[PDB]
RNA sequence: AUGAAGAGCUUUUAGUGGGCCAUUUUUGGUAAGCAGAACUGGCGAUGCGGGAUGAACCGAACGUAGAGUUAAGGUGCCGGA
RNA sequence: GGGUUGAUAUGAUGCCCUGACGAGUAGGCAGGCGUGGAGGUCAGUGACGAAGCCUAGACCGUAAGGUCGGGUCGAACGGCC
């Protein structure tokens, strides 16, 4: 027999073949795994992996985030790539003439980007415009901004948002939260 | 009843020494501790203030803070299936520099010297230490060293 | 007529029978795993029955093949039969059990015309 | 196993305080060189401050018998540990080589004293070069003029399991 | 698809090692040694034969 | 009906299944428990240093 | 793009040069081995003539074989066997001899048989049971191109240069021996020689340092 | 130095919270197949060859098959040698 | 771990190559089998005999189970998503 050092027959732990049954997403995957296989470009592999992701690992990306990303140096004439959805943001009042490639656009985001003179692009048109990731800029959205993450790691002296339905006075603001009432955490 | 106090089972550990009782020499207080210095912990029993718990006897840590009379040491402590970092505020009588770091830094500057010396001619310093290798061939002479034959000795009582 | 295939190997031609299907009538022969804490069969003591496991699986080249070398395909009519027109060397027709005698004649005639093998060309024949 | 005699020479490891140490030597009866070198250190640990880590072996050499066909009479001085205590022995063995004598000695001790190889020490093996210095009658018996004796009750071993005549023990 | 063992199958032996052809040509597995007229000292022999 | 009070049997096996990992060490560790008289100056010194580098490569 | 003649011929020509290089390197290695043997022989002779003793160089290389199954091993020996890559009974590995490894071996002594291997058994092992670690896979060597691709960095082009880096313990012994998958040996064809394995080779068993008797055992196991 | 079989990170949740045996260290007890601790390894949760027979000992851990070689244990017959 | 959209033919969750591994109670997860009914489809089977029952008769599947033949029977019943 074998004295095994590792766990046998363990899955990689990484998603392949997105479990969404959406055929258009499957077609994007069929294209981008081919490109990742034959282009020698890391961009194709990044995008292919990102297309597998779940909704919470595909957070929305604001047009204001895109504007920040283009306010970098040498990034004004670049192609922004969001493997996910692009949302609008009324907190900006100017937007540049960039082109943005994404799975989905909200109506407001599309309208803003087009009204600014830009164009809204799909990841398949990105494939013909930039098969190896020419002049691209991949943006991911914020993951820990979620509500569930407030409660991850709940315990004494962590400061991590107890799970609670009704908030206010007399809902978890007593013994265990102030020295006057026993102890503070 | 049971007994698990702070100084439980410290009888021989916080004992002072044989013929080294009394006050402590002044080098303990004239030594200098900066942040990042590696220090071993050995409790003096005559200074009851600023003592470590018995767990940290013979433990080596890194300084993280310096105060009037004390020094802040970080230690790694095994608690179940993981290590937790522990912050002690220890008076310096219970504290001495570890000589391992000094012996490592001497080797550091020696290796730098060797590298600068042998870069002037490119002769492949090979600065890494190596384990004790097997011993090489050699020749043993019998000149004045003729073999002396031995034999097992019989059994005697010797009482 | 069959396509050339290797020697067909099975690795267990004996039916896996439930422990004590020979001892109690209430216990049917359909395989059930013994889930007992003290089961000799679950623990695999020497001299007990064998349990089905994936190592007994058949070669993927010879799986689902009858000894003739054909894969069986059930048919209920000539339209279902005609799917095997260009697959005679791989698939053999089996007329379903609920087909009438007068339609079996038609299916067998068309299968003889198209060169399709039929595994049961004797059901519901009178003479 | 079948024994061999090895000259093993060893030497405390040299230093700056004292190079050229004193080169101790031993004769070892053993089935191979690994066991010979093990026993060399076993005994040298009992005699001197040295062990395999602080010493070395300069030469191991097989000693063959100079006259493997002269019938010698040997005396062997033995230390052996019993179950109660430790004892000394002198045994006389009539044989053709030192290794054969030592084999026979280990077997005789295993038989008559239930002593094992780990329990037996050989102090020395010495050829008795003058008859009448022998002192054991079981050896002195075969040192008689024009000796001759028969072998009564011969048993012939049969290749078959059925014999068609009664056998004979004549000789 | 199949591990052929050198030390048999001379073809694979020669695929791995081209020196195997001239090794056999010169019979280097049966090389003879130059004779030497060295004799040990008396101290070696007398220490060996010592009791 | 007495019972077994205590044993550490199997606990090392259990710990070493997924165990004795060092926690980890980061660059720029916490300044927690450090002297406030030192922290209060370090704030101002870092402010001044940032200002100086800004005006330097301005 | 006919390309079936020109580039094929160029590939064949490029292979002819590599095989010439391998041939001359192997001739050199033979000349080296034979001289290294003959010279220590003559040195022993000359020391005997001068009345001295020739203390041969302690060995730089051992071959270790796992002799015990996987059940009922304490943790320190279990870890040391995992570190020597001896994860099954009758798995074998070459080990460089140093103060750091002799203690490892003293720890795992009741579970392994080890000793000093010869060129003949090293060569037979690498040629019959010769497997490389290429992208975490056990590839039979079977050709010098694998070795040239995975060890050509370290001057190694042939199975023979590999054997040389092994036996003449070189700068790249670590990388060569790690490239070599653990040798999967059978049980000895003639048996173990003893009735009882788990005593020391000295006490009549099989484990421990059988300094030069390991070649016989390994050849029986290979 | 050796090895790394991928490294690190998070979320959630099941069962469990009666234990027992062997080597060694050891407490009470005359002692116990007793009671209680320490380290490891095992049974529990594990079939296989051996120990006639046995939860734990020896050997060795299991997909289905073939050939070869062996471990422990054995080779008068029962019984392979 | 990798290879393979190229037009013409069938299945990219496909086909292929390579290496390793395979014990298991409590327990977890995955892929499948079978039952009553619902939507869709096979312009499916059927008084020239549905369903059910019997059958040391046959075939497929590791198995769950499925299929066929014969007998009995008499009015309905199945495959696939
Ligand atoms: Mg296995
Ligand atoms: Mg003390
Ligand atoms: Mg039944
Ligand atoms: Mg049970
Ligand atoms: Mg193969
Ligand atoms: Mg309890
Ligand atoms: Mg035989
Ligand atoms: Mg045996
Ligand atoms: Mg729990
Ligand atoms: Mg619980
Ligand atoms: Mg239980
Ligand atoms: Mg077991
Ligand atoms: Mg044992
Ligand atoms: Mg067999
Ligand atoms: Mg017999
Ligand atoms: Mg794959
Ligand atoms: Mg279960
Ligand atoms: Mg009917
Ligand atoms: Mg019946
Ligand atoms: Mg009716």
């Amino acid at each position: 027999g074998i004295d095994h050092t590792s766990k046998q027959h363990k899955r990689s732990g990484h998603r392949t073949a997105p479990k969404s049954d959406n055929v258009y997403l499957k077609l994007l995957v069929k294209l981008y795994t081919f490109l990742a296989r034959r282009t020698d470009a890391p961009f194709n592999k990044v995008v292919l992996k990102a297309l597998f992701l779940s909704k919470i690992n595909r957070p929305p990306v604001s047009v204001s985030r895109i504007a920040r990303a283009l306010k970098q140096e040498g990034a004004a004439n670049k192609t922004v790539v969001v493997v996910g959805t692009v949302t609008d943001d009324a907190r900006i009042f100017e937007f540049p003439k960039t082109t943005v490639a994404a799975l989905r656009f909200t109506a407001g985001a599309r309208a803003k980007i087009v009204k600014a003179g830009g164009e809204c692009i799909t990841l398949d048109q990105l494939a013909v415009r930039a098969p190896k990731g020419q002049n691209t800029l991949i943006l991911r959205g914020p993951r820990n901004s979620r509500e569930a993450v407030r409660h991850f790691g709940m315990g004494p002296h962590k400061g991590k948002a107890p799970r609670i339905l009704s908030t206010g006075r007399k809902f978890e603001r007593a013994r265990g939260r102030r020295r006057s009432k026993g102890f503070k955490v | 009843g049971k007994s698990h106090g702070y100084r439980s089972r410290t009888r021989y550990m916080f004992q002072r020494d044989f013929r080294k009782h009394g006050a402590v020499h002044l080098s303990t207080y004239l030594k200098v501790y900066k942040v990042g210095d590696i220090v071993d912990i050995k409790a003096n029993g005559s200074i009851q203030k600023g003592m470590p718990h018995k767990f940290y006897q013979g433990k080596t840590g890194v300084v993280y803070n310096v105060t009037k009379s004390s020094v802040g040491v970080i230690i790694n402590k095994m608690v179940g299936n993981r290590y937790l970092e522990k912050r002690l505020n220890l008076r310096v009588e219970h504290i001495k520099h570890s000589k391992c770091r000094q012996e490592f830094l001497e080797r550091v500057k020696a290796n730098a010297a060797k590298r600068a010396e042998a870069k002037a001619q490119g002769v492949a310093v090979q600065l890494k230490r190596q384990p004790a290798q097997p011993r090489e061939s050699r020749i043993v002479s019998t000149e004045g060293n003729v073999p002396q034959t031995l034999a097992p000795v019989p059994y005697e009582t010797f009482i | 007529a069959s396509l050339p295939h290797p020697k067909i190997v099975k690795k267990h031609t004996k039916k896996f029978k439930r422990h004590h299907s020979d001892r109690y009538h209430r216990v049917a022969e359909n395989w059930r795993k013994q889930k007992g804490i003290d089961s000799v069969v679950r623990r695999r003591f020497r001299g007990n029955i064998s349990q089905p496991k994936i190592g007994y699986g058949s070669n993927k080249k010879t799986k689902f093949l009858s000894p003739s070398g054909h894969k069986t395909f059930l048919v209920a009519n000539v339209k279902d039969l005609e799917t095997l027109t260009m697959h005679t060397k791989t698939y053999a027709a089996e007329i379903a059990h609920n087909i009438s005698a007068k339609n079996r004649v038609v299916i067998l005639a068309r299968a003889k015309a198209l060169g399709i093998k039929v595994t049961n060309p004797k059901g519901r024949l009178a003479l | 196993a079948h024994f061999k005699e090895y000259q093993v020479i060893g030497r405390r490891l040299p230093t700056e305080s004292v190079p050229e140490p004193k080169l101790f030597r031993m004769r070892i009866f053993a089935s191979n060189e690994v066991i010979a070198k093990s026993r060399y250190w076993y005994f040298l640990q009992k005699l001197h401050k040295v062990k395999k880590a602080s010493g070395e072996i300069v030469s191991i050499n097989q000693i063959n018998e100079a006259h493997p066909t002269k019938v010698k009479n040997f005396g062997v001085w033995v230390r052996y540990d019993s179950r109660s205590g430790t004892h000394n022995m002198y045994k006389e063995i009539r044989d053709v080589s030192r290794v054969a004598a030592v084999e026979t000695l280990y077997q005789d001790m295993a038989a008559r004293h239930r002593a094992r190889f780990r329990s037996i020490h050989i102090l020395k093996v010495a050829e008795i070069e003058k008859t009448a210095d022998v002192k054991r009658q079981y050896v002195k018996q075969f040192l008689t003029k024009d000796l001759k004796f028969p072998l009564p009750h011969r048993v012939q071993k049969s290749t078959k399991t059925f014999s068609y005549k009664r056998p004979s023990t004549f000789y | 698809v199949l591990k052929k063992n050198p030390l048999k199958n001379k073809q694979v032996l020669l695929r791995l090692n081209p020196y195997a052809k001239v090794f056999a040509a010169e019979k280097l597995g049966s090389k003879k040694a130059e004779k030497t007229g060295t004799k040990p000292a008396a101290v070696f022999t007398e220490t060996l034969k010592h009791d | 009906a007495k019972s077994k009070n205590h044993t550490a049997h199997n606990q090392t096996r259990k710990a070493h299944r997924n165990g004795i990992k060092k926690p980890k060490t980061y660059k720029y560790p916490s300044l927690k428990g450090v002297d406030p008289k030192f922290r209060r100056n370090h704030k101002h010194a870092l402010h001044g240093t940032a200002k100086a580098l800004a005006a330097a490569k301005k | 793009a006919e390309q079936v003649a020109a580039e094929r011929a160029a590939r064949k020509a490029a292979n002819k040069e590599k095989r010439a290089i391998i041939l001359e390197r192997n001739a050199a290695y033979q000349k080296e081995y034979e001289t290294a043997e003959r010279n220590i022989i003559q040195a022993k002779r000359d020391a005997k003539a001068a009345g001295s003793y020739y203390v041969e160089a302690q060995h730089k290389l051992v071959f270790v074989v796992r002799i015990k199954g996987i059940n009922k091993i304490p943790p320190k020996p279990r870890k040391v066997l995992q570190l020597l890559r001896l994860t099954r009974i009758n798995s074998g590995t070459f080990v460089k001899v140093t103060k750091a490894t002799l203690e490892l071996l003293k720890l795992i002594e009741p579970y392994v048989a080890y000793g000093y291997p010869s060129y003949s058994t090293i060569r037979q092992l690498v040629y019959k049971r010769g497997f490389g670690k290429i992208n975490k896979q056990r590839v039979p060597l079977s050709d010098n191109a694998i070795i040239e691709a995975n060890l050509g960095k370290y001057g190694i082009l042939s199975i023979d240069d590999l054997i040389h880096e092994i036996i003449t313990v070189g700068p790249h012994f670590k990388q060569a021996n790690n490239f070599l998958w653990p040798f999967k040996l059978s049980n000895p064809s003639g048996g173990w020689g003893v009735p009882r394995k788990f005593k020391h080779f000295i006490q009549g068993g099989s484990f421990g340092n059988r300094e030069e008797f390991i070649n016989k055992l390994v050849k029986s196991m290979n």
